[PDB]
RNA sequence: UAGUCGGGUGAUUAGCCAGACUCUAACUUAUUGAACGUAUU
């Protein structure tokens, strides 16, 4: 709710955010930065289309760069779909960094620049992968050429190199790979996806070696 | 002129309002329809006849980009990329151009805004002059409204002219056919980063 | 101002830095590298050296410009003491340890030096292998480098003594350290800054899962 | 030697010519055309005696032009630059910025320097002459801007003749991968069957105009449009269908058939009777099965009054 | 304002109607003008200016016609820049002009002995009376010293550092140049002083006295 | 799906019907000059 009181003897706006009545001093800088956005986009069209029954169905180019500026992960989910559902007719112009944005938008409205571009690319093109509906770990890796671990991180390489370390020694788990595995354990713990992993590459491991020991048989 | 007639009753826009101009009934109710007319879809979302937004747009010798092309989704356009890949750019060139339809709705011979000499060119450039070409798209009556912005960079001899005449011709339209009977009218806005302020209650513009 | 010692205090609590400053010292400490001060006293004693000759040789008229070049070498004396006397890392190597620093945590510039074009200073950096000034940044280089730049300015400034002054002791607190970040830029942001600053406490706010997978969780 | 050239053909003496040649590139009447659209096209037209000696340039020098161009061509068109085109399924579409007006005596020259083909050879002396006869001064106070104006008669072989070198040149290298390629004016078509060989034309382009002419004549890039079947397709005002072969287009064929109609109930007026009768024989030329089937729908004896 | 922008830059820019407060709030039409006719002897019987603002999203735009107020100030520039003549004073004088003095004056960077610094926010509403004391103050210090005492002294410094330069002390050939520069701009602003004609400082200031005295009843 | 091509209908630049096409991808232009088509001689 958005509300003008004059009680106290000058003009304040409240808002109830979050179930709690607040004045737009004392929104965080996201809410506020946001609401300023669509109030006064809001009110231009309202101006502006004086003949609409809905004037927010009137036309026009909006750009916004940095569409997730301030914005928690939880309302990038939202901010495109609100957007459009509110402003129909409007053409938007958007950038953005964010994969959890792009998970909500169909890759024929995305625009890539090719990865060593250099300044001397003709034609920006969608990216090959559909992003709407799309897991975010495949946009980070697929969309925008980011590694699902951080590479300046040790521990982010330990299951790749203990995978390397079980097909290296016929799927058998030797003494280099236990201790890796021990080290595995030890730091992302007994419930991690992490181990999880190393366990299903171990019994996997160890079923097709006992394939391969009965048809050699 | 009989041109002009034939034209305008084929439905070009610009032709009717040419006519209207001259003869100054007919030519102007077939411009305030082909602005008004619009019909509520099967979501019950009124939807216009003749839809205005942004084709295509070319990039020439600014700021990184040596020739670059893009074309744009009627709806949404995301623009994606690391930083330092001019996605800013982009939008900024944008803003330019529109700055020439706002001019002149509000103003017959109104000034839009300007590439920068300063900043604008790109670095390396043999030419030393960028240009940002823009096409708009306003209902099957009007398919093509080209714009041209352009500058030379700082102290060279030879000056580029900017081509900005389409932009003016489609505003007078808006402008004066709202001057005769209320029409509605499109919204251009741009909200970078700059939107993150700090805010002041108490500070108010007494300007307007 | 910008070269006293505790103009490093000069808004450090008000939010934004003041990258401002920065390029006002950085390129005053440039100036200083190709123009040294001892030469000037060296000169300044000469010349002072010359017009006493002068005054002693008859010339009435020119001792009251002996008085003002006296008054002059005593002010440049003052100073190289008083530089002298504050035991301060000399301007060259105040200006490389800022350059290396800048360089090594903002991924995109490789260097950064100030230009005489025409007849005004200009600060230039080599980013993403092109040379460009700093209002020819985005938004995202120009924050991050803005941020760096300054506390390596503060920390040179308020450790004179140690041979790396960005080993010097501080608290820094830091709002949403993603702002204007790629996903790439995140994944070293915070790996940069410790190493650059090693004994610093930082104290961040961040929505940013991609940094969170550079930190162990004791520190969330 | 110029001079006695033209004395001889317009019957005049040397002197009468030379007299008139020293303020020849300011004998131009300027006036505007209006465009279908909105706004004026500026033309600059040479006066009739400027003309008559221009025309006899033309007639006495005889300037190389390549296969390629396509306008101002004696027995070809529009008809025969769109067919030229009409089996292809992909078309590339380039314009020339301010093509006439960027056309200046240093062009021209550079062009006889550097041509193949067995150009004229003109005196030291007559080159003088040959400017002020073939160029116009836009601006009166200024005497050292000499421009070809699209209005005079000699402009056309001119500007034919400084596209020769660049026309040989591009249309070797469209041969060897499989592109057609025709000029009209300052209009450059492109087409191929074969996906993706149309992109690396523009920039083809652009290095060849920068090597013959600097940067005297540049492309429009706002006018470089791609099309294929997928998409409306048109060479010089004739739409090509997806049969591969030449059309007015349904919207002008339609029109036609509302005028038609129109006369049949005899509401045309004289003015749009002669449009009419105009527009038709332009149809004949570009699409005779067009008539053919007009012919069909509306009685041949109905058209038979019409263009009788 | 529109004269005094022409007679001090060609091409200057008056002032404007304002859109928001100018306009009469019911006017019909959507636009102001407020036209002037200026007199200038039998052969300028009529300088007709018109200034006018049309309100936002009129179909027609309404400007302003400034050209024969711009012509005539030409005329004045023009031949004012060739020969020296005299040149109309414009001034307003508002309720504003009620104001409280300011004591502490401020030190003559010498913009207020330019001829044109009569222009200066003349048409403001409250005068420059800080302005005047400055003025006031430096044209009694000129009175009370010689003129080109400063060039003579100057021109004996000159002088005396080229007898030195002389005598084999190469070491002042630097200070020798920047003192002659400054002897040529002494007599240059001396010249010109002489070349605008300018009336004497003493004179100057005499004018100004009898004019105050005489206006002003209470003082003497 | 959309856009495009357009054979037919239709007091006819509309609407309607039929058939087809899809390199990331047409935006129909300019005279009195020039060329081409037609008319005239
Ligand atoms: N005039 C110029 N010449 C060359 N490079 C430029 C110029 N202006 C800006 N740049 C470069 O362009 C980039 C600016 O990116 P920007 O438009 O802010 O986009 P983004 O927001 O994606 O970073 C930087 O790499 C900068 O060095
Ligand atoms: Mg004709």
């Amino acid at each position: 709710n958005i509300w003008v009181e004059m009680i106290t003897g000058s003009d304040l706006v409240k808002v109830t955010n979050d179930g709690h009545d607040v004045t737009i001093d004392q929104l965080s800088d996201g809410q506020r930065v946001f609401l300023s956005l669509v109030a006064d986009l809001a009110r231009r069209m309202v101006m502006l289309n004086p003949l609409l029954e809905n004037p927010l169905e009137g036309r026009g180019i909006v750009l916004i760069d940095e569409i997730e500026l301030h914005l928690h992960p939880k309302w990038q989910q939202e901010v495109i779909l609100n957007l459009r559902s509110a402003f129909p007719n409007i053409q938007f112009i958007i950038t953005t960094h964010s994969p959890i944005v792009l998970s909500t938008i169909e890759k024929r409205c995305i625009r890539e620049f090719e990865p060593n571009d250099d300044g001397d690319q003709s034609f920006l093109d969608s990216p090959d992968m559909q992003t709407k509906g799309s897991e975010n770990a495949q946009i980070l890796e697929q969309v925008m050429n980011v590694h699902s671990t951080p590479p300046g991180i040790a521990e982010s390489h330990w299951l790749g190199n203990f995978e390397l370390l079980l097909l290296d020694n016929s799927g058998e788990l030797d003494n280099h790979s236990q201790v890796l595995y021990d080290q595995i354990k030890a730091h992302f713990g007994i419930d991690s996806i992490e181990l999880k992993k190393a366990d299903s590459l171990i019994r996997i491991n160890k079923m097709k070696n006992k394939l391969n020991k009965i048809r050699a048989e | 002129t009989k041109q002009y007639e034939r034209k305008a009753k084929g439905g070009n826009l610009l032709s009717a309002f040419e006519l209207y101009q001259r003869n100054s009934g007919e030519w102007f109710e077939m411009c305030r329809d082909y602005i008004q007319d619009g019909h509520v879809d099967e979501s019950g979302i009124f939807r216009p006849d003749n839809a205005f937004y942004l084709r295509r747009l070319t990039l020439k010798d600014f700021r990184r980009f040596s020739l670059l092309e893009i074309k744009l989704e009627e709806d949404l356009t995301v623009i994606i990329g690391n930083n330092g890949k001019g996605k800013t750019s982009i939008l900024y060139a944008i803003a330019k151009t529109l700055s020439w339809f706002v001019a002149n709705i509000l103003k017959e011979g109104g000034s839009g805004q300007r590439l920068s000499e300063m900043t604008d060119i790109k670095n390396d450039a043999e030419d030393r002059y960028s240009d940002v070409s823009s096409t708009f798209f306003f209902g099957k009556g009007l398919k093509s409204v080209p714009i041209r912005l352009s500058r030379s960079a700082l102290g060279t001899a030879e000056r580029r002219d900017s081509e900005v005449k389409p932009a003016k011709d489609l505003a007078d339209i808006w402008r004066v056919i709202n001057e005769v009977n209320t029409i509605n009218l499109p919204t251009f806005a741009l909200y970078n980063v700059e939107r993150s302020q700090p805010f002041n209650r108490n500070i108010k513009d007494n300007t307007g | 101002r910008r070269e006293e010692r505790f103009d490093a205090y000069s808004q450090t609590l008000g939010g934004a830095g003041r990258f401002d400053h920065f390029v006002e010292w950085y390129i005053y400490l440039h100036k200083r590298t190709v123009s040294d001060i001892s030469s000037s006293i060296k000169e300044l004693e000469q010349q002072v050296n010359d017009l006493q000759r002068t005054v002693d040789g008859g010339m009435v008229s020119v001792k009251s410009l002996l008085e003002q070049m006296k008054f002059k070498l005593s002010e440049a004396i003052e100073r190289n003491d008083a530089a002298v006397s504050s035991r301060v890392l000399t301007e060259s190597v105040q200006k490389s340890i800022v350059e290396k620093a800048i360089c090594s945590v903002v991924p995109s510039i490789s260097n950064i030096w100030v230009e005489m074009i025409t007849g005004s200073d200009l600060v230039k950096v080599t980013n993403d292998g092109h040379d460009v000034t700093i209002d020819q940044l985005s938004d995202g280089q120009r924050v991050f480098l803005s941020l760096v730049a300054d506390l390596a300015r503060r920390m040179v400034m308020l450790n004179p003594l140690l041979e790396n002054p960005l080993e010097g002791r501080g608290i820094v607190l830091i709002d949403e350290i993603e702002l204007h970040l790629h996903p790439k830029w995140q994944q070293e942001v915070i790996l940069n800054l410790r190493s650059a600053f090693p004994n610093i406490q930082f104290i961040i706010t961040t929505h940013s899962p991609i940094v969170l997978s550079t930190i162990e969780k004791r520190c969330i | 030697s110029v001079i006695r050239g033209l004395a001889a053909v317009l019957r005049q003496s040397d002197s009468d010519i030379s007299a008139f040649l020293v303020t020849a590139p300011r004998k131009y009447k300027v006036y505007k055309i209006p465009k279908r659209t909105t706004g004026f096209r500026v033309i600059a037209q040479p006066a009739k005696g400027l003309k008559d000696i221009q025309r006899a340039f033309v007639q006495l020098y005889s300037l190389p032009v390549h296969d390629a161009s396509m306008a101002y061509m004696k027995g070809k068109g529009i008809r025969d630059n769109a067919a030229a085109h009409a089996g292809n399924q992909y078309l590339l579409k380039a314009d020339l910025e301010d093509f006439f007006n960027s056309i200046t005596p240093a062009i021209f020259w550079r062009c006889i320097e550097m041509s193949s083909a067995q150009t004229p050879q003109f005196e030291p002396q007559d080159k003088l002459f040959i400017e002020k006869i073939l160029f116009w001064q836009p601006i009166k106070r200024r005497k050292t801007k000499l421009i070809l104006s699209v209005g005079a008669p000699s402009s056309p072989v001119i500007s034919n003749f400084c596209m020769y070198e660049f026309d040989n040149r591009i249309h070797a290298a469209c041969k060897k991968v499989e592109i057609t390629y025709t000029r009209y004016a300052d209009d450059l078509t492109f087409s191929s069957n074969i996906p993706d060989v149309l992109k690396a034309v523009p920039s083809t382009l652009e290095v060849l105009l920068k090597d013959l002419f600097g940067s005297a004549l540049r492309l429009n890039h706002s006018k470089t449009v791609f099309s294929s079947k997928a998409h409306n397709r048109h060479v010089t005002g004739i739409t090509i269908n997806n049969e591969e072969t030449l059309s007015l287009g349904r919207d002008r064929k339609r029109f036609i058939k509302h005028l038609i109609n129109q006369y049949k109930y005899g509401l045309l007026d004289n003015e749009d009777k002669a449009y009419l009768i105009g527009l038709l024989a332009f149809a004949s030329h570009i699409e005779p099965s067009f008539i053919t089937r007009m012919n069909e729908k509306y009685s041949l004896e109905l058209m038979e009054r019409l263009r009788g | 304002s529109w004269f005094v922008a022409n007679i001090l830059k060609e091409g200057g820019s008056g002032q404007r109607l304002s859109e928001m407060t100018d306009i009469k709030n019911d006017a019909e039409d959507r636009y102001s003008d407020v036209s002037s006719t200026f007199f200038f002897g039998k052969g300028l019987k009529s300088v007709p200016i018109r200034l006018s603002r049309s309100a936002l999203g009129t179909a027609e735009r309404r400007d302003s016609e400034v050209k024969p107020a711009k012509d005539l100030a030409d005329i004045w520039r023009v031949i004012n820049e060739v020969n020296t003549i005299n040149l109309p004073t414009f001034a307003l004088y508002n309720v504003e002009r009620s104001q409280p003095f300011n004591r502490n004056i401020k030190d003559n960077t010498g913009r207020r002995e330019e001829r044109f610094d009569a222009y200066s926010q003349t048409l403001g509403g409250a005068g420059r009376f800080d302005h005047f004391v400055e003025w006031y103050i430096y044209l009694h210090k000129r009175t009370v010293s010689d003129i080109s005492s400063s060039i003579k002294e100057l021109e004996q410094q000159v002088n005396d550092l080229q007898r030195t330069v002389d005598g084999g002390m190469v070491s002042v050939k630097s200070l020798l140049e920047q003192m002659k520069f400054k002897l040529s701009e002494a007599i240059e602003r001396n010249d010109a002083a002489v070349s605008s004609r300018v009336l004497t400082e003493s004179v100057q200031k005499s004018i100004v006295e009898k004019a105050i005295c005489s206006v002003v009843p209470s003082i003497s």
